[PDB]
Formats: structure tokens, sequence, C-alpha cells
RNA sequence: GUCUCAACCGCGAUCUCGGUGAAAUUGUAGUAUCGGUGAAGAUGCCGAUUACCCGCAACGGGACGAAAAGACCCCGUGAA
RNA sequence: AUAGUAUAUCGGUAGGGGAGCAUUCCAGCGACGUAGAAGGGAAAAGGGCGACUUUUUCUGGAGUUUCUGGAAAAGCAAAUGUAGGUAUAAGUAACGAUAAAGGGGGCGAGAACCCCCCUCGCCGAAAGACCAAGGUUUCCUGAUCAACGCUAAUCGGAUCAGGGUUAGUCGGGGCCUAAGGAUAAGCCGAAUGGCGAUUCCGAUGGAAGAACCGGUUAAUAUUCCGGUACUGAUAC
RNA sequence: AUUGACCGAUGGAGUGAGGGCAUGGGUGCUAAGGUCCAUGUCCGAGAGGAGAAGAAUCCGGACCACCGGCUAAGGUCCCG
RNA sequence: UGAGGGUAGGGGUGAAAGGCUAAUCAAACUUGGAGAUAGCUCGUACUCCCCGAAAUGCAUUUAGGUGCAGCCUGUUGGAU
RNA sequence: UACCGUGAGGGAAAGGUGAAAAGAACCUCGAAAGAGGAGUGCAAUAGACCCUGAACCCGUCUGCCUACAAGCGGUAGGA
RNA sequence: UAAGGGCAGACGGUGGAUGCCUAGGCUCUCGGAGGCGAAGAAGGACGUGAUAAGCUGCGAAAAGCUGCGGGAAUCGGCACA
């Protein structure tokens, strides 16, 4: 059966990219908890 | 269905009493020498019932 | 400052398992299960302390039985008599002059009969 | 302080007198491997060779090169080539060792674990 | 119950056990011996002793008749050649089943089978 | 062949042997039967009765068998 | 408990009261320890009673402790309680489409399963061939069989090392715009901001710049080589 | 007469689902191991003995030990 | 049917089933207020010694909760 | 961090040979894995998952009991 | 008698509790300080070695370059060979 994720490289960087992230202060807000947190990987364009 | 209980150590050593390996029915070859099974070829000489059989080079 | 006992703790149950050492099966070694054990069998001992003056009594009467009779005389007669001439012999001592002194039992009735 | 050396001195010198063969961490289950070692027990060796080669178990195979390891050892400790008739197994165990944990998956997204057991085997011979 | 039911269905499908009771046979007539477990050497005693008995009437219909169970030119070439030279006298019991052991794989019993008329040591 | 009313045949599963090897469940158990008794329907109490020790196959009457802190019903100065 | 040895009293749930033991650490006076401390195994003996204590011996190989007072992370049998380990059911269910296998050689300690050969069987509008998405070295070769592979394995999409992807034209990108998005001038609005062009971005579409057949490697091929074409720039 | 059992002040509670039996009653059907009151009692919170085995029927209130003695209810052919 | 866009939680979308909105829908998910509240259920660990209840009355948006009385216990003063 | 989730986000487990690597040359059985020796060392039952090394659970050996026997598995007697 | 079973002891297996220990935490006291960035920050990507996965340092001058002060025989990071 189909499966709830159906991977697309050029949908995923528009909705979780860097770009999109930087784009509002809510995703700015985001960016400025995992860089307290310490996290490796900041968005999907990191793994990439 | 479903076990009630566990069961103790002696209810399972007790049912385990009939789990025995079955031993081969050996016999000696008497070119050989060597143990072979009854009724067999002996796999070291090649020999059976006193007449080779299976000339091994 | 953190406060543990865990040698004490562990040594408590050590010194019962040793006093549940011969059971059947999980309740001489696996803890919950032989304490409880234990503890069930402390309750039967006070109960058949008292047990055991009521079935040694009736051991000694039922041999006293025996010895009288051979002489001619009931348990319930031979006793009527000696209460009734002052001898103050318990039956424990009577059982034992019974079965391994025949002679003085034979004293004992000869002089009530 | 030489109390440790003094002990193990005595425990030395008790084991030039025993003659035994030991496998560790064999890769099978020990219940298996059990009913193997029930079945050359107190056995003449030679007569246990054949046996273990003509088995139809297949822990026999390991156990047979265990056995030859141990009458060797005897040889060694012995300075001599043994006899035959001679050496029988006297003494034989075996132990549960350390076991593997695995997954298998089950239905509905549940999952299961598997041991892959292992045993050690001893074996002692005497004349 | 199989009371009186005379061959052994090898855990196969008809089609399936006629097709390899037809390649051991010609395995037998080329390679003098083969070996294969007992239940299936005996099978296969049951069905190549007839085929090996027609080429004693050297015809058109016993060749076609052994072409029709065999179906491979090589295997009547080499049964109605040498083969049937060999065993011109022997009255039947024209191959000997001798057990060997066991495989590792799966613990089956095995043996060899041959043709009797080309083991000389046993005669 | 739905049935009267079933019979037979083939393969896969099944059974035996070699290799690998889980799970639900589990206070401890040397866990028989009948009637009685009893938190009122007893393997475990009472009185009788029957029963040499230990497996394998097969079927489901009981263990108020398993699973899931009954959805029904009532209750909470509970919720949506 | 009362009187100072005598009299009385001593079954207990909820619950009230009294008196103690062990544990961690601190102060003080002091002790023990490589001629063997703590911990762990075994045994023996004590206590108005008990919580507990003491001694001997094996292991162990460096810390331990009496008494008086002080302070608490100060004691488990059960919470469908949590972590780790190990059992029972059990050598039981099962080993994932009933398309199918048999023989002979080979390497090898070892072969039902690996390689070669003969036969058999299955798909064949596919279970064959070429791309896209997605994956990211799984591709080829040597070595290895611990783990992985629902068996074994000399085999593998496994482990390690080495190697392997070649474009003026192919597919993209460079050019163009759609939905939509971001904006300019402006408009609206506690803040954060919301709207707003013919502007820009944005292919899944449009391009007036153009290549196809064959052969070679263990692994690339309109890309390398052969043959035959085409399209921009640039200099004379 | 009575081991002292009563009261005040003040510190700390738990309980506020009861139950069986006998007696006097209501209700019910002069039913219920029913229900609602009153007076005692026992179980609750109570072991031991008799009743074959029974929470409250009969006897009897367990400080500990004893291989001593006398009795209660109930018994004295055997299991006992 | 492919690619890329758009609508976001009392909101969306719905040829309307309270359907669907990432295996979740009579109000998604994540983090925070936050250890919400739970007159409810379950659980609550070393020792010995002395004493030892209640399951009634009144009131209560009260009836399986609670306040006061009644009945237990510590200390203290009186005799009753 | 690994891992889980489209994402916001959630989020582990895991310390100790020995004073010193002196970290076991060489031999024996094995195709080699594993062991028996040898050697180092106070100690190898300190041998790499290595200080100590408990329980549940699992083996082997020795002593006594057990195939006419029926219930929470003990307790009090007793050859 | 024991196919098997029960209990006790001896010796082992497994497992990793306990004792001892510390390399890391927790709560504070006293003093200072309270920013970095268009002369490009915080945080990252990619590189950088005789040898080079990963960390660390560094930036095509890339485990580093030049002076001044200190100090005195070893040194080429963790980290071996
Ligand atoms: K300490
Ligand atoms: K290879
Ligand atoms: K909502
Ligand atoms: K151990
Ligand atoms: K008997
Ligand atoms: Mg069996
Ligand atoms: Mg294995
Ligand atoms: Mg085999
Ligand atoms: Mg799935
Ligand atoms: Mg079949
Ligand atoms: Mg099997
Ligand atoms: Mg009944
Ligand atoms: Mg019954
Ligand atoms: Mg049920
Ligand atoms: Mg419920
Ligand atoms: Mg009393
Ligand atoms: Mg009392
Ligand atoms: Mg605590
Ligand atoms: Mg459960
Ligand atoms: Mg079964
Ligand atoms: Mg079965
Ligand atoms: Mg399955
Ligand atoms: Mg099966
Ligand atoms: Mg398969
Ligand atoms: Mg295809
Ligand atoms: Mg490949
Ligand atoms: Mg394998
Ligand atoms: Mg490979
Ligand atoms: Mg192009
Ligand atoms: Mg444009
Ligand atoms: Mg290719
Ligand atoms: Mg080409
Ligand atoms: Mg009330
Ligand atoms: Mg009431
Ligand atoms: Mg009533
Ligand atoms: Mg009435
Ligand atoms: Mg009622
Ligand atoms: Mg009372
Ligand atoms: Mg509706
Ligand atoms: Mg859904
Ligand atoms: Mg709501
Ligand atoms: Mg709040
Ligand atoms: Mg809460
Ligand atoms: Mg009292
Ligand atoms: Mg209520
Ligand atoms: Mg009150
Ligand atoms: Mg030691
Ligand atoms: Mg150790
Ligand atoms: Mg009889
Ligand atoms: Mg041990
Ligand atoms: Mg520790
Ligand atoms: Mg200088
Ligand atoms: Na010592
Ligand atoms: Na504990
Ligand atoms: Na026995
Ligand atoms: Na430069
Ligand atoms: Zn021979």
């Amino acid at each position: 059966m189909k499966r709830t994720y159906q991977p697309s490289n050029r949908k995923r960087l528009n909705k979780h990219g860097f770009r999109s992230r930087m784009a509002t202060a809510n995703g700015r807000r985001v960016l400025a908890a995992r860089r307290a947190k310490g996290r490796a990987k900041l968005t999907v364009s990191d793994e990439f | 269905a479903h076990p009630k209980r566990r069961q103790s150590k002696t209810r399972t050593a007790k049912r385990r009493t009939h789990d025995k390996a079955v031993m081969p029915t050996l016999a000696k070859c008497p070119n050989c020498g060597a143990w072979h099974i009854y009724h067999t070829v002996c796999g070291d000489c090649g020999y059976y019932r006193g007449k080779l059989a299976i000339e091994k080079e | 400052p953190r406060s543990v006992n865990h040698v004490a703790s562990r040594a408590k149950r050590k010194r019962i398992l040793k006093l549940t050492r011969g059971y059947f099966g999980a309740r001489k070694n696996v803890w919950t299960v032989a304490k409880n054990t234990w503890e069930k069998g402390l309750t039967y001992a006070y109960r058949d302390r008292k047990s055991k003056k009521r079935n040694f009594r009736a051991l000694w009467i039922q041999r006293i039985n025996a010895a009288a009779r051979l002489e001619g005389m009931s348990y319930s007669r031979l006793m009527g008599a000696l209460h009734a001439n002052g001898i103050e012999i318990n039956r424990k001592v009577l059982a034992d002059l019974a079965m391994n002194h025949p002679e003085a039992f034979r004293a004992i009735v000869a002089k009530v009969k | 302080g030489a109390r440790k050396h003094n002990s193990a001195e005595a425990r030395k010198e008790a084991l030039k007198q025993m003659y035994f063969a030991k496998l560790r961490n064999v890769p099978t289950s020990p219940r298996k491997m059990r009913l193997v070692a029930d079945m050359i027990r107190g056995m003449e060796v030679n007569r246990a060779l054949g046996v273990l080669k003509f088995s139809n178990k297949e822990a026999s195979a390991r156990v047979e090169k265990l056995l030859r390891s141990a009458v060797a050892n005897w040889e060694e400790k012995n300075e001599r080539k043994a006899e035959e008739g001679e050496l029988f197994v006297s003494r034989i165990c075996v132990d549960g060792a350390s076991t593997l944990k695995r997954l298998r998956p089950a239905p509905q997204g549940r999952g299961y674990r598997i041991r892959k057991r292992s045993n050690h085997v001893t074996i002692y011979v005497d004349t | 119950m199989r009371h009186n039911k005379k061959f052994n269905h090898l855990g196969r499908k008809a089609a399936h056990r006629k097709a390899m009771l037809s390649n051991m046979a010609a395995s037998l007539i080329l390679h003098k011996r083969i070996f294969t477990t007992v239940a299936k050497a005996k099978a296969l005693r049951i069905y190549v002793e007839p085929l090996l008995t027609k080429t004693k009437e050297d015809t058109t219909h016993s060749r076609r008749i052994a072409f029709s169970y065999l179906q491979n030119k090589y295997a009547l070439k080499e049964l109605f050649g040498d083969v049937a030279a060999k065993i011109a006298d022997r009255p039947g019991g024209y191959t000997r089943i001798l057990k060997t052991g066991y495989r590792l794989g799966d613990n089956a019993a095995m043996c060899f089978i041959e043709l009797v008329d080309y083991n000389e040591n046993m005669l």
C-alpha cells in the first residue's frame, strides 16, 4: 500500500530548508532554539 | 491454550527422560581394522563383504 | 549524606535462607517464596509444641492400658484404684514401667487389686 | 606479601596430575551438546572416537577433535604414547557460555528476541 | 492407508517424478555408476531394469519404445551399443545398490547404484 | 456433493530424522474421582473411592482458561 | 503497673503511648591493618526478648573502627511499579507464495545449496530491455567467513583493500515565462507585521545552437576509437 | 462489696458500608442467609476443644517453656 | 495519472460518512502553564513492650465525603 | 552523539589488567577456532569482555532416599 | 534396582551485585567582568600530515609563518608503530 512518506528533494528543501527557516521570525526562533541546544544537524540542509 | 503455571525444574526434567542421542551401529572392518557402520562400505579401504567396491585413488 | 545499607540489607536475607535449606523446589532458595514458607512453618511449630503434650499423654495411656489388661484390669479401673489409694505416680513413669520394667508395674497392680 | 604466591604454588602442583582439554565459546546450544556428552561418558577412548565419527549429531565433530587433544595432553604429561584399551573418558561436562541476542520481526510491527547460545566443553581422561 | 500401493511418490508431483526417473536413468547408462540417496536409488531400480531388458530384442520398435522413456539420443546410442552386449546373458538383476553413509547438510542416507557388468572387482 | 450420505484420488501443511530456533502465559506445586461443606458452582477442606514410574500422537469438558483496570447499569457537587 | 521482694495484670484490627537496633557522614578521646583492611563463601557461639552482635577458617589485596555526643538521600514482599540479568512454555511454532529438480567434473579441512558441463522445469505486453524519482558505491577485482544471510557455505547486495563514471551537440544549466512567491511606489496595522506592479524569482511548458551508426574494458561510452554530419564564436 | 473500673482540663486519634444469634415488634406471605427498630451477646478485632468438614451453635479469653496433674462441653466397640 | 504550487486547528476541506487533515480526529501534533485537579483505586519498607475502639445521633447540592457529639489513648488534677 | 520523527521535537547505553606491557618467543593436539604446556610477573582462577566477583539460573561428582503411591509441600515425632 | 527424580555438600559455568577507587557532577563563598559584529560576528561547509578515518589546531603562508621577553634538552597534537 501507499505509505505516508513519498520523498522529493525539491519539496523537502522548500518546506524545511535553511532558506525557508530564515525567511520568517518564527523560523529564526526555531534556529535559535536548536543552536542553544547544541544540535549537530541544524536543518534538513545539513544531512544532504 | 496458555500455561496456567510455569513448570518446575522437576517436571521439565522428567519429560526430558526420553531425549537421547541414538548410538551408531558400528562394526570393525575385517580388512582395514577400522570402525564402520554395519551394512555399509568402509570409507577407509573401500571394501565391502570381503570384496573391493570403491577403488579409491 | 547519602545512606544505603547494602551489606546489612543483604545479610538479613542470607541468614534466613540458611534456615530454609532442605525444602522442595523454589521454596528453599527463591527469596519471596522461601520466606513465605519459613513464616508458615513457624506458625505450625507454636501449635505443634502444644499438641506434643497431648500426643505423649495419649501414648502413655495406651501402653498402660495394654499392661493392665494382661493382669485382668482395664485402664479406667486401674487408675480409679490408684487415685483411691493415694498413689501419685504419673503416667509417664507408669508407661515406662509397663514397657521396660514389667515386674515393678506388677507390684503397683498387686497393691491396689 | 607472598600469600597468593603460596596459594598458587599448590594449585600448579596438583595440575601436573590432571589430564584434560577444554573447548571455550563454542557457538552452539549447550542443551544439544549435552546430548552428545551423555553418550561417551565413562567410555573407552578408542571406542568413543569411532562413536563420535559416525554420530548423526552435528556437535560430535567438534567433540571428536577435543578428545584427540585430551589424549595428546595425557601423553605429554606422562612421557609415553598411550596404549590401546588403556585410557577412558573419566569426566565430561558442558556449561552454558555467553548468549548473542538478535531480533526477528513478527506480525503487526512487533519484534521478538532470538538467542544464539554458546557453550564450554571440558573432557578428562584416565588410565 | 496404502495397502498394496507399490510405488514411491518421492515427494514430487507425477510429472516431476517421471522426469527425474528419466534423467537419472540416462545418467546411469552414460556413467556406469552414480551416487544418490537410498530411496531414490531403490525407485530407479524398478524403472531402469525393464528398460535394459528391451535391448534383448534389437528392432526399430524396441529402440523407439526405449526412446519414448529417455528422450535422449546419446543414452539410446550407449544403451543399444556397449550396454546391450555386456548384459546379453544375465537373467535380470542388472544393477546393484550399496550403502555409503550420510550427507552433511540434511543427514540423508546415501548409496551408489551401478550396472553389475561394469564392476570388475565385484565381477 | 447444498443435501439423503458419504466414498476415493493429487500436491502443500501434518508426522519422523538432520540444521537453526521464537511467543503469548507463569505465587509455589508430588496438580486423580465422587458426594458433602463452604464468600452460597472445589485438584488443594471432610468422609470414602480409585491409582506402579516416565513419554508420544489425537480431542477440547474444567482450570469461573488467555487477552482488555466491563462499552451495559449505577455513582463522581468528573469531562467533552 | 502499684507499694516497697509482695499483690494485680500481660489475645488483639483502626488507632494512642514507651523503649531500642542497623545504615551514611561529623566532633572528641583512642585503636587495627601487606606478620593481611573492606567485601565475598563456610562454620560455631551469643542476646530479659528482638532489630542484631562476636569469633574461627578459605577467598581478597588496601583500607577499617570502639565509646560519648551530633546530623540524615536512615531499613521493601506485593504499587497490571522501573532498569539489568536469567528462566517457563520448548528443542515446541516457524524457516515468508506448491515455478522443480537430477547427474558428472572442480577448488577445498569441510559441499543438497559455490564454479563448469549435460539433462529437466518456470517467465516471455515479462519475472526481458531503456529512462525518471528516490538511493548513494550497493558497480569490478583480490583477500576473509568472526558478525550479517531465518540451514551449511569454499558463496553474497557481508568485512577490508585496490580500482572504476571521460561530451562544442545527450540530460541539465546559462534565455523565457505559468500557478504561486518576494518586492517597488503606495495602502493598512499594539508590536511581531498584512497587502500591494507591466518588476524579479519560479518548470511540470516555450527556445532561431547544433549527431547518428558501429566497435572496444574486469568495470565507461550519442562521452574513448572508426566512419559520416552538424552549430556558435574568433583571426586573416 | 469492688485491682481501682468514674470525672475535669489539656496533646493525639480512628470510626461515622456492619454482621449472626436469642428475646419484643413493624413490614413481607407468622416467606427469605429478606428488610427496619429496641434490649443483650458474640464475630468484626478472638486462637484452643466438641460438632466429619461451618465467622458469630455448645465449652472456653492464648506472657513464654515443660515427654507433669485436675477438669469443661462432649464422650468411653474399631478407624479415635 | 506525473511534476510543482495553495488552503492550518473551533481553523481547513467535505457529490455530507462527523468523513479526512502524516498508521492519531465530536477539535491534530510539539513544547510550555505543569508535579492542573482526582471527596476515586492501588501502594506505604527495622525491633520489642503497655493500652485499645467504631460501623450510632445531629447537620450537610448530603448519602462510599465532611463538622460536632458518642466510643480509644498520653499527661495532669480530683474523688467517684 | 547513536537512534526515533515530514517537521517542530524527543533522546540513550557505555568507568577500573598490571607497579611496570614485562600484553605470553617456542613446543603439543588440531585444516586453522580452542586448549595443554613453557615463559613474564607478588599474583595469569590478574590473559585482553582482564580488580573484587553475590543472587536468580545452569552443569559434573559424592552420600542418603525414591517405581502400591494421592492435596499450600511444612511442622512435631522417629528407625 | 534407578530409566529418571529429591535433598545436602564439593568444585565449576553464567551474570555483574557488592567493597574499594576517580577522570565527572552538585551547591555555594570571595574578587573581577558583563559583551562579539560591515576592519564581516555567533554558528557552519570544505580543506590542511611522510603516513591520516575521527577529534584537536589551523586556512591555499593551511598540526602552521615573523619579532620581543622567558626557559634549557629534548621535539615533529590526541597517538601509537
Ligand atoms: K567507607
Ligand atoms: K573470492
Ligand atoms: K483544536
Ligand atoms: K563466579
Ligand atoms: K515401595
Ligand atoms: Mg521428548
Ligand atoms: Mg550458533
Ligand atoms: Mg551429520
Ligand atoms: Mg510493517
Ligand atoms: Mg506432501
Ligand atoms: Mg527438527
Ligand atoms: Mg459443591
Ligand atoms: Mg470436588
Ligand atoms: Mg478469563
Ligand atoms: Mg473497572
Ligand atoms: Mg490472657
Ligand atoms: Mg497485647
Ligand atoms: Mg531510602
Ligand atoms: Mg499481565
Ligand atoms: Mg506443546
Ligand atoms: Mg507438533
Ligand atoms: Mg510466522
Ligand atoms: Mg511445523
Ligand atoms: Mg524460501
Ligand atoms: Mg522487468
Ligand atoms: Mg557484485
Ligand atoms: Mg551460517
Ligand atoms: Mg564485495
Ligand atoms: Mg542540450
Ligand atoms: Mg524572468
Ligand atoms: Mg554497465
Ligand atoms: Mg555508442
Ligand atoms: Mg456517611
Ligand atoms: Mg451508615
Ligand atoms: Mg440480613
Ligand atoms: Mg422481622
Ligand atoms: Mg443488607
Ligand atoms: Mg470479643
Ligand atoms: Mg451519525
Ligand atoms: Mg489517518
Ligand atoms: Mg475542546
Ligand atoms: Mg499553575
Ligand atoms: Mg499529575
Ligand atoms: Mg487488653
Ligand atoms: Mg461518594
Ligand atoms: Mg470526628
Ligand atoms: Mg582468585
Ligand atoms: Mg575478575
Ligand atoms: Mg494395594
Ligand atoms: Mg558460584
Ligand atoms: Mg560497582
Ligand atoms: Mg627567543
Ligand atoms: Na588470609
Ligand atoms: Na533492596
Ligand atoms: Na538413583
Ligand atoms: Na595567498
Ligand atoms: Zn576397512
